[PDB]
């Protein structure tokens, strides 16, 4: 990884030293004895975060305005960072702010079908999967014209014309297929971009990561389509990451089940996932196994990875703050150790 | 009940920022865009509680119309049921409630 | 009465309304009405919350409670209004985002009073 | 020994005459193929009272089957419980002998449908009872399973307790004296910090906090590992400055209160929790292997009687059926099935998925 500083060497070092930021064990565990929410902000202040909070009110602070604001600063590096990228870099963080285009464009469709309300919509839709042309995306009131408003000028141009045809998505659900079925080629394209142009280790720690990313998402799928009988399964198939460490041999079984015992058996198939979903529930293991991929994607230096490792371990160390903070506000601190932390 | 109620919808709530936390997104402009008919429904029926007419509240859980249990991760069928469990408690308040009103 | 599930009334906290339309909600096929009126604090007008509550509790006509979510504190004059008749309507007022104290409870105001 | 050895129970009418042995007794020409797989059984088997019609028979065999393969879950998840807790220690399954027997020795017999189980009712009525005691004993599983959850629970309470030296939330690590004993009202005179670096920053800390946060006082320091800690002098009547300079010299502090209240509160939470450790592991873990043994013999004893059910059904009134145990040797299961379907020369509804013999069930 020589060659990696001659582009971005100083991107690295800026991701870095805002790693150096993220919040220890120790930070949680002082966030976690908070008494409220004030005291929450002001045990934070202490952090990385300082007085990012102090423009709103005490009394004012609420959960939701925690959530919107750490993100707000999230979101805020990630775009000085993208301004700041060029090349291959700057394709690759764009490729990230696809991956959340895909919801803001699955979340434009709705309202779209019944187009009662606009604008609310923009304000809603986060600011990671923006893009340019999304306000004029707004104005079509039609769906076929917010289709060909989406199938050109917009980066989802291969992933519509992938897979769908103009008047297939007015009878498909939004949430079960469209926007599932469009993670799912935007998850073959990444790993197919990262196949292609990527340099080591940062290629094995994208392989290794995305297909996470993929399998849990299949997880989900066959976890949430047996109480709704009504996709088959060639559909689900066809719905299916199509990568990762399932593929091929997994995916298969899980597409052809028809109930949770056949996902246990065609899911504790594959050793990364024995007593996967036997205890608890699927996300706090899917994080917990996301921050052990992104630990690694930070014990590599010269690798571009570390920017997604930087994205996914900030967005879950802010939904920790979250967490934390709805377990103050709604004082159910029984179960305020639910955060994941690796560092 | 009143005084619980407090408690249970603040139950409720940490569930449905339990969803969200895990779902990542904010579900609830999907939710309400996702509603096709009413799977929780009041049986309006009279009672004759000292001699009085008086009409309660009972809960018609159909589960066949699950409209928006297909949707969003396995935390959001949890979420569903333990609102559900929670919107019991809320009409059986407002049984009482009626009840005491008239 | 007409059986008819909850109505959802939430200007105070959005949240709320989202946690009872994932309980569950129904929208009027025909009329291309809903029972939901999920409203942002700050930005739907006091006229537009009566607006709704009248079109609900006193224009619709079944048998259903109607939540409020605490969303009445402003409205707090309406709702007495329509608490005079428990059909085809019933008051409620869960407790949203901000808690809902008791003391602001026109139903547990009137008990209160006849202690 | 071999405990591992897989169980195939089989039944067969009296007339029956296996074609794979032509000419052979029955008992001979099975005992020449269970010597062909190197195998051995013996009859098992009781006269149940179901007399019921040919729909009621099906409907029964039916539930049968259903409660059958509920009772294999619970025994297996009894099973894998009992693993779990360091118990099934020569093998996952039939390490724990029943009824004062090893597996094999109990399943050398099966009069257990007498007395405490013969209630000489209908199959349903037998049926449902099983099944009711089935439920009882899962529900006394899921009681050790809440058991140990909590054990569990209880003990990543104390690993939090005892995480470390710094920022430990374990109130015995500090004296109870230095400690705002007999606090007075004005001056806490206690405060407690965990600084980085070295122990010169907080003393620093300390001199910084000696001016405008409390009068000048002396208090003793903690280790916290490499981290700097020490005991603080903090008043009162200036705790918010006290804790302003805590919070602005980035020493992450931690102080709480050490009233003797606390002490003995934390004293009976580590007692409480030591005690449902052991409880789950010794009296919930002995509790569970007794149901789990029992519902060993319930489930022997339903699968029995959905046995004798399919020979009231596939083989005909009246009843004359000669039943067969199921031990085999623990590679010969293929070898076995092969030549019951070999001798299966009856039942040809079937193509010229269940087995075409009178009764064939494997378990374990």
């Amino acid at each position: 990884g020589v060659y990696f500083n001659i582009d971005n060497g100083f991107i690295e070092g800026v991701v870095r030293g805002y790693r150096n930021g993220l919040l220890s064990n120790n930070q949680y565990i002082n966030l976690t004895q908070c008494d409220t929410l004030e005291d929450l902000k002001l045990q934070l202040s202490s952090t990385d975060y300082g007085n990012f909070l102090s423009s709103v009110s005490s009394e004012s602070l609420t959960t939701s305005l925690i959530q919107e604001y750490a993100s707000s600063k999230l979101y805020h590096e990630f775009n000085y960072i993208r301004d700041q990228s060029s090349g291959s870099t700057r394709k690759f963080m764009d490729y990230i702010t696809y991956g959340y285009m895909i919801d803001n464009v699955a979340l434009m469709i709705t309202g779209t079908i019944h187009d009662r309300d606009k604008g609310e919509i923009l304000q809603r839709c986060h600011p990671l999967g923006w893009f340019d042309t999304l306000p004029t995306l707004s104005v079509a009131t039609d769906l076929e014209s917010l289709y060909e408003t989406v199938l050109v000028d917009t980066p989802l141009a291969p992933y519509f014309k992938n897979c769908f045809d103009t008047a297939e998505e007015l009878d498909d659900m939004n949430i079960e297929i469209i926007r599932n079925k469009l993670y799912k080629a935007y998850l073959e394209d990444f790993y197919n971009f990262v196949t292609e142009e990527i340099p080591e280790p940062a290629k094995e720690c994208m392989q290794t990561l995305l297909g996470f990313e993929a399998d849990r998402r299949s997880i989900n799928i066959a976890l949430n389509s047996l109480q709704s009988s009504d996709i088959d399964p060639d559909l689900k198939s066809d719905l299916l990451p199509n990568i990762g460490k399932l593929y091929p041999l997994a995916t298969f079984h899980l597409a052809q089940a028809q109930d949770f015992e056949g996902v246990r058996a065609a899911l504790a198939n594959v050793y990364e996932y024995r007593g996967f979903l036997e205890t608890g529930n699927l996300e706090d293991h899917f994080y917990q196994l996301e921050m052990e991929l992104c630990r690694d994607a930070f014990t590599q230096q010269f690798a571009i990875s570390t920017v997604w490792a930087w994205m996914k371990s900030k967005e879950q160390e802010v939904r920790n703050i979250t967490w934390i903070a709805e377990c103050i506000a709604q004082n159910q601190r029984e179960r305020i150790n639910n955060y994941i932390s690796v560092y | 009940a009143k005084q619980k109620m407090g408690r249970v919808m603040q139950t409720a709530a940490f569930s449905l920022a339990e969803v969200s936390y895990a779902t990542g997104e904010n579900i609830g402009y999907q939710v309400q865009e996702s509603v096709s008919t009413a799977r929780f429904k009041v049986r309006a029926r009279q009672e004759n509680v000292s001699g009085v007419y008086l009409s309660q509240f009972e809960s018609y859980i159909d589960p066949e119309i699950n409209d928006f249990r297909l949707t969003g991760l396995g935390r959001g069928g949890q979420q569903v049921q333990r609102a559900k469990e929670i919107y019991s408690r809320a009409v059986e308040t407002l049984v009482e409630l009626a009840s005491l009103q008239t | 009465a007409e059986k008819r599930t909850l109505i959802a009334v939430i200007a105070d906290e959005d949240t709320t309304t989202g946690l009872l339309l994932a309980g569950i909600g129904q929208i009027t096929p025909e009329t291309q009405e809903k029972n939901f009126f999920v409203y942002q604090e700050g930005k739907t007008t006091k006229e537009e919350i009566t607006d709704k509550f009248n079109h609900f509790t006193e224009e619709r006509d079944d048998i259903a409670i109607l939540l409020i979510n605490q969303h009445i504190a402003e409205n707090i004059r309406a709702r007495v209004d329509s608490f005079t008749n428990a059909f085809p309507a019933i008051l409620e007022i869960p407790s949203k985002d901000h808690p809902y104290d008791p003391e602001k409870d026109s139903v547990l105001k009137r008990v209160r009073k006849l202690f | 020994l071999y405990t591992a050895n897989d169980f195939i129970l089989i039944s067969l009418p009296q007339n029956a005459q296996p074609v794979t042995a032509p000419g052979s007794k029955t008992d001979s020409w099975f005992n020449e193929t269970l010597i062909g797989g190197r195998a051995f059984v013996s009859d098992f088997k009781i006269p149940e009272f179901k007399i019921g019609s040919l729909d009621t028979l099906i409907v029964e065999s039916e539930e049968l089957s259903k409660v059958d393969n509920q009772i294999g879950a619970s025994i297996g998840k009894i099973i894998e419980i009992l693993q779990g807790l360091n118990e099934t220690s020569t093998n996952a399954y039939r390490t724990l002998p029943i009824n004062n027997m090893p597996v094999p020795e109990y399943l050398e017999n099966f009069q257990w449908q007498t007395r405490k189980f013969k209630l000489d009712k209908s199959i349903k009525d037998l049926i449902t009872l099983i099944s009711n005691e089935s439920s009882q004993l899962d529900a006394d599983v899921r009681a050790t399973y809440a058991n140990y959850n909590s054990a569990k629970t209880n003990l990543a309470a104390a690993e939090r307790k005892k995480t470390g030296d710094l920022s430990v939330r374990s109130l015995h690590d500090i004296v109870k004296p230095e400690d705002f004993v007999l606090n007075s009202e004005h001056l806490t005179t206690v405060l407690v910090a965990v600084p980085k670096s070295l122990k010169s920053d907080f003393e620093k800390s300390y001199e910084t906090l000696s001016k405008n946060v409390v009068p000048a006082s002396a208090s003793v320091i903690a280790e916290d590992a490499e981290y700097v800690l020490f005991n603080v002098h903090l008043f009162k009547k200036n705790v918010q400055e006290f804790t302003t300079a805590a919070r602005e010299k980035k020493f992450i502090p931690r102080e709480f209160n050490y009233s003797e209240e606390l002490i003995d509160q934390l004293k009976k939470e580590h007692d409480s929790a030591a005690s449902l450790e052991q409880s789950l592991r010794v009296q919930l873990v002995r509790l569970a292997k007794t149901a789990y043994v029992d519902v060993f013999i319930n489930w022997f004893h339903i699968k029995a009687l959905r046995v004798y059910v399919e020979s009231v059904l596939r083989y005909g009134l009246p009843p004359h059926f000669n039943i067969k145990i199921i031990a085999v040797p623990p590679k010969n299961l293929s070898k076995c099935k092969s030549e019951l379907i070999d001798a299966f020369g009856f039942l040809g509804g079937n193509a010229f998925e269940y087995e075409p013999f009178v009764m064939y069930i494997i378990n374990l």
